[PDB]
């Protein structure tokens, strides 16, 4: 459905996915930064779009990133 | 080098990011990541926030100028 | 006091004590020089 | 006699505006004694109506046929009173204002958190710098010239 | 200007504020709104006490001695009220104008002595003449402090400070109580004494 | 030094080493120093002119109240048909003319050799405009007495001239502002004000 993508600015906060409802996004060890982890989007598919992950994304625009895409089910967030 | 590889900390320095919202504005370097191998080591201080309230982010070294004063 | 003071010399407080200057002033010279529509002076 | 307009010294529909209004304040006049404060407020009102449309008479008003000045902004010089020499009273004003802002916020600039400075108005040095916009039209020419007016981008 | 820990005070089993010490000429701890809670603030209060009771005290001498050598040390004077309504060998607005362009050089004088502390002393036409006065408020000179009094001792100088200021108080108080008295009161001051003196009780401000 | 009240410092910008300081710049206007030098200038001719203007009208009138010449008053006195020639042409001559005197004055301020080194002409003199000072030409043409030859060292000198100058000024708004609510000559405000001072000021004036 909607296509986050995390780019190669992440401080390894771990803001983005701690703040995010719906269990897309996990860290990942990395080698570009102190922290030695920056953050992955494998479950897309249960995206729903609310954009908290880059609500809490403390970089000069933003390190995630969310687009909005095909909406189905989930990521519209329907109980029917 | 283990000598830095960066500005100096406090070396009021501007920024060539386009995307940042301190685009052509100067800034305060307050630490440079001596590791080299990280991506954006150059964490600057600026006096005005951006939109997200936040007055701190990482640059490179390529998107970084400092100025003759 | 220096913080009542500090108070005074607020945003607000010091708007609203200008604006009423001002306003007095204004006042004073539209009853003083009513129904100006033309500079006459040097005219 | 520009623009098809008739002077106010000399137009018959201004006269009657101030006729009709005259009527109109002794309509409601004849409802108090005449020593009374509304009946003196009336004719205080009614002597402010004659010599206003006296003084928009005697100051060489244009009026037009619906009977009310209409004003000259082209650049007469019978009509400098009415655009150009009030538009530079607003203009040294206006500049005033705007140039004591802008030394406060360079005063300012120089501050440890210069934002408390916006709020908790520094009010010994805007008045310092208040009577400073009185000589703006040359000191903004002089920050023009030396440059010092216009930020640099760095 | 040594602190008095111990002075009698306004209000007496009350703790006067910090900033009172005891040491200025006449400072019985009474600042309750904490209007010279700051140095400098008490600085220049300290100056407006002085010249307000200055002033206060030429016009409680000009208002009642006028007043008191007119109803029994008969003398014409028309009054202390209506004195600025009568007619001069100026017009009104004119000599005030004078008046203004004469006490504005001494009151910005007063400015410069206040600001800075000693700058005013030396006369500007002829530097040879000077004021002897290192506490701001009090200048030792000739034109001011002939007689030599002004000087000595500070603790007699600060009991003839405090002296002067108490005078001066119950001047300010008396002169706007001559204020509120022809307003409230047709006839002037000294008639208003002598109505009371008549009959303390069927005189006084009330009249209801 | 003095500085024009006491109680105040002097701005740090400008201090002793001019004609005249006294310290009077609560504006902010000669902070920045070229703006300085350019307003010092400025002072100088405005002062000289002014200087030159109260001595035209007082003189003139001195002769016309008295009764010696019968000499227009100073405010009804541009619009004297002269026979010979035309105030229309003497606006243009006086263009010409002064523009070649204050253009040269000027690139001199900017640049002070000028007016003297090459292709300078002006009748084969390009001599007495060496300058010598910005603001104090000097030179056979403009000081042919040469009462200050040197000219850092005049300080009497240049302060004479800078206080009278000033003082002319004051006076040269005066006669602006005297003569445009009274409508008389200074001479004429003068004997009013010698006959009857305290019933003729301008507050007097209704
Ligand atoms: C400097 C300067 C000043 C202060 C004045 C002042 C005056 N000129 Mg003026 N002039 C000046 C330079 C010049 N004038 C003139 C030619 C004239 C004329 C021809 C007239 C004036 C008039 C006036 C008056 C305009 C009101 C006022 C007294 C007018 C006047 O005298 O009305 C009272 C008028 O008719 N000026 C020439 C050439 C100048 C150079
Ligand atoms: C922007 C549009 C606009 C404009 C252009 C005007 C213009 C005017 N209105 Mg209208 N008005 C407007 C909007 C507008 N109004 C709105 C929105 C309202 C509803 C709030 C009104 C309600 C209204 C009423 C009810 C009245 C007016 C009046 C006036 C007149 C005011 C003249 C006056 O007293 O000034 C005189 C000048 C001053 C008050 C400014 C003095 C400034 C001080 C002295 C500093 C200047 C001196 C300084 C030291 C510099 C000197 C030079 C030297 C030292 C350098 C003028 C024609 C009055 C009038 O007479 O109508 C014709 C009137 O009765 N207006
Ligand atoms: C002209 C007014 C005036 C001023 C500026 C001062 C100033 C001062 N006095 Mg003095 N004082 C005055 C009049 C004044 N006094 C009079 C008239 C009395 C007798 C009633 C006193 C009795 C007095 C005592 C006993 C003491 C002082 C002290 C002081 C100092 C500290 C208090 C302070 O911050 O006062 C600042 C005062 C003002 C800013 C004036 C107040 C203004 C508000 C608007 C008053 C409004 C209410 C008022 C009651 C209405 C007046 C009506 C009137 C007709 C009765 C300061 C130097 C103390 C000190 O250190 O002594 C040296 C001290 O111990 N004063
Ligand atoms: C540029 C013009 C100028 C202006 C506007 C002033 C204005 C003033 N001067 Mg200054 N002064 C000037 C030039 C000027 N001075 C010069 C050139 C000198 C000679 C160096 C002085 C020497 C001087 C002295 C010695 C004193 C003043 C004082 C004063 C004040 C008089 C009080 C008042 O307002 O009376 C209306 C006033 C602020 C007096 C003052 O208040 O002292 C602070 C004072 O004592 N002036
Ligand atoms: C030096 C101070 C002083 C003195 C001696 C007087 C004296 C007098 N006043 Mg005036 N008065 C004063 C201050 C003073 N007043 C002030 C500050 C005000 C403004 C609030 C007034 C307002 C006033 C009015 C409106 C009237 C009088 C009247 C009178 C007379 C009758 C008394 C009366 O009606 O009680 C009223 C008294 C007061 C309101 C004063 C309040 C108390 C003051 C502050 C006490 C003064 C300090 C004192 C010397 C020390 C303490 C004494 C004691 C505790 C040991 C009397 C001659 C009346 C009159 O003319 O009748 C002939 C009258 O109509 N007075
Ligand atoms: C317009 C004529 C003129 C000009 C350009 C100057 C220019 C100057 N004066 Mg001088 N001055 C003048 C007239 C003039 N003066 C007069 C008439 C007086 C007597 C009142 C003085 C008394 C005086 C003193 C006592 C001092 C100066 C000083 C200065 C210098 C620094 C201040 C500054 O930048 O102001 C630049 C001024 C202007 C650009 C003119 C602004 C005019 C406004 C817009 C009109 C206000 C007029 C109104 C009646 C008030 C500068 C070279 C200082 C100095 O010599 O030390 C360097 C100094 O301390 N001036
Ligand atoms: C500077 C200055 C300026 C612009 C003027 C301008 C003028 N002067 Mg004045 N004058 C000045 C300084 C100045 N004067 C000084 C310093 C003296 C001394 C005189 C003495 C003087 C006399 C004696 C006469 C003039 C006259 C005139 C007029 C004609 C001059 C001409 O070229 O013919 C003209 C209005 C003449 C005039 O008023 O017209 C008849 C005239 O008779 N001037
Ligand atoms: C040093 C310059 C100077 C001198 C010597 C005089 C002298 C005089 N003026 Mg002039 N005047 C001057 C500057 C000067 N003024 C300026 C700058 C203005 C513009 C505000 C005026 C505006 C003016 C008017 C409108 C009138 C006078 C009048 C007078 C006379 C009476 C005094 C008076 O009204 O006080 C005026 C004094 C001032 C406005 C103070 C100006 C600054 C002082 C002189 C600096 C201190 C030295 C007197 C002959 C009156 C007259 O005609 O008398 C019969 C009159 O009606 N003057
Ligand atoms: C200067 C003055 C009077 C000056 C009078 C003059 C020149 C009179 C001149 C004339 O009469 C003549 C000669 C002749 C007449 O023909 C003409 C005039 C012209 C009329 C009065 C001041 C009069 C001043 C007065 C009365 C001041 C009262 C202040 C009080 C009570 C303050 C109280 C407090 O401030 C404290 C002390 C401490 C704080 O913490 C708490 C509070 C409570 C706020
Ligand atoms: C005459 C007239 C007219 C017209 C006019 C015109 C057309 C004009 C134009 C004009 C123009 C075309 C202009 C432009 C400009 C530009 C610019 C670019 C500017 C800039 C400026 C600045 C920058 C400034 C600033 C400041 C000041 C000085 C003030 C305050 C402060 C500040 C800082 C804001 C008419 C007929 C209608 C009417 C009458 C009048
Ligand atoms: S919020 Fe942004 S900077 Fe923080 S861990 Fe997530 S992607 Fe990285
Ligand atoms: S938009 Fe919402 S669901 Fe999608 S990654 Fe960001 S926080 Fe998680």
């Amino acid at each position: 459905s909607h296509s986050v993508k995390i780019y190669d600015t992440c401080i390894g906060c771990t803001q983005c996915v701690r703040a995010c409802p719906t269990d897309v996004l996990e860290m990942i060890p990395w080698d570009g930064c102190k922290a030695k982890q920056i953050a992955s989007a494998p479950r897309t598919e249960d995206c729903v779009g609310c954009k908290r992950c880059e609500s809490a994304c403390p970089t000069d625009f933003l390190s995630v990133r969310v687009y909005l895409w095909h909406e189905t089910t989930r990521s519209m967030g329907l109980a029917y | 080098k283990p000598p830095p590889i960066g500005p100096k900390r406090g070396s009021k320095v501007k920024i060539l990011r386009r995307e940042s919202y301190w685009f052509k504005n100067v800034g305060s370097v307050v630490a440079v990541d001596q590791d080299p191998k990280t991506r954006y080591p150059v964490v600057v201080r600026f006096a005005k926030v951006n939109y997200a309230n936040i007055s701190t982010n990482n640059y490179a070294l390529d998107e970084v100028e400092e100025v003759a004063a | 006091m220096r913080d009542l003071k500090t108070y005074l010399s607020v945003a607000p407080v010091l708007s609203t004590l200008w604006f009423g200057s001002l306003a007095g002033l204004l006042i004073e010279i539209n009853r003083l020089f009513p129904d100006a529509l033309t500079f006459p002076f040097f005219s | 006699d520009i623009s098809g307009l008739t002077p106010c010294k000399d137009s018959k529909q201004f006269a009657k505006r101030e006729k009709q209004q005259i009527k109109k304040l002794e309509s409601s006049l004849k409802l108090y004694a005449p020593e009374s404060a509304p009946a003196l407020a009336l004719n205080a009102q009614i002597e402010k109506t004659k010599r206003r449309f006296d003084n928009y008479g005697k100051y060489g008003l244009l009026c037009g046929s619906d009977g009310l000045p209409h004003l000259i902004v082209n650049g007469d010089q019978r009509h400098w009173g009415e655009f150009i020499t009030p538009g530079i009273l607003f203009l040294y004003i206006a500049g005033w204002i705007g140039w004591v802002g802008r030394s406060y916020l360079i005063a300012i600039s120089g501050e440890k958190k210069p934002a408390m400075k916006e709020i908790i108005i520094d009010v010994p040095l805007a008045s310092r710098i208040i009577f400073r916009g009185f000589i703006w039209p040359v000191a903004a020419y002089r920050e023009f010239l030396n440059g010092d007016l216009i930020a640099k981008d760095v | 200007v040594a602190a008095d820990p111990d002075r009698p005070i306004w209000f007496p089993g009350s703790t006067p504020p910090e900033w009172l010490d005891g040491s200025l000429p006449g400072d019985f701890g009474f600042d309750p709104l904490g209007l010279s809670s700051d140095p400098d603030s008490l600085k220049w209060n300290v100056q407006a006490e002085i010249v307000h009771c200055r002033w206060a005290m030429l016009g409680a001498a000009g208002i009642f001695i006028p007043e008191f050598l007119t109803k029994i040390g008969i003398l014409n004077t028309p009054s202390w009220y209506t004195a600025g309504e009568q007619e001069y060998f100026t017009d009104k607005t004119t000599l005030f104008v004078v008046e203004l362009i004469l006490i504005g050089w001494a009151e910005g004088r007063r400015w410069a002595d206040i600001i800075k502390p000693g700058s005013v002393n030396t006369d500007p036409v002829f530097p040879n003449n000077k004021l002897t006065g290192t506490d701001v408020g009090y200048p030792g000179g000739l034109w001011f402090d002939p007689l030599g009094w002004g000087s000595g001792s500070p603790a007699k100088l600060k009991e003839l400070r405090t002296k002067e200021i108490k005078n001066g108080r119950l001047a300010m108080l008396a002169v706007m109580g001559a204020w509120f008295q022809h307003i409230y009161t047709g006839t002037g001051p000294i008639d208003n004494l002598f109505a009371h003196l008549a009959d303390p009780g069927h005189a006084t401000i009330f009249a209801a | 030094r003095a500085t024009w009240l006491p109680g105040l410092n002097p701005p740090p910008y400008l201090d002793g080493n001019l004609a005249g300081d006294y310290g009077f710049d609560p504006l902010g206007l000669g902070e920045d120093p070229e703006s300085l030098k350019w307003y010092v200038q400025a002072e100088l001719v405005h002062s000289r002119f002014a200087m030159l203007g109260v001595a035209g009208i007082l003189f003139t009138d001195l002769l016309r109240t008295t009764g010696i010449r019968n000499l227009p008053v100073w405010y009804e006195a541009g619009a004297v048909k002269f026979d010979f020639a035309s105030t229309k042409t003497l606006i243009v001559v006086q263009f010409l003319l002064m523009g070649f005197a204050e253009t040269k004055r000027y690139m001199d301020f900017v640049s002070p050799g000028s007016q003297a080194k090459e292709g300078s002409f002006f009748f084969g003199l390009e001599a007495a405009l060496e300058g010598l000072e910005p603001g104090y030409p000097g030179g056979p043409l403009l000081n042919p007495l040469g009462l200050a030859k040197d000219v850092q060292n005049a300080h009497d000198w240049k302060l004479k001239e800078i206080k009278n100058g000033r003082l002319a000024m004051m006076a040269m708004l005066g006669f602006f502002v005297q003569a445009s609510v009274t409508h008389t000559g200074p001479i004429d405000n003068l004997v009013e004000h010698l006959s009857n001072p305290w019933h003729k000021t301008i507050i007097q004036t209704l």
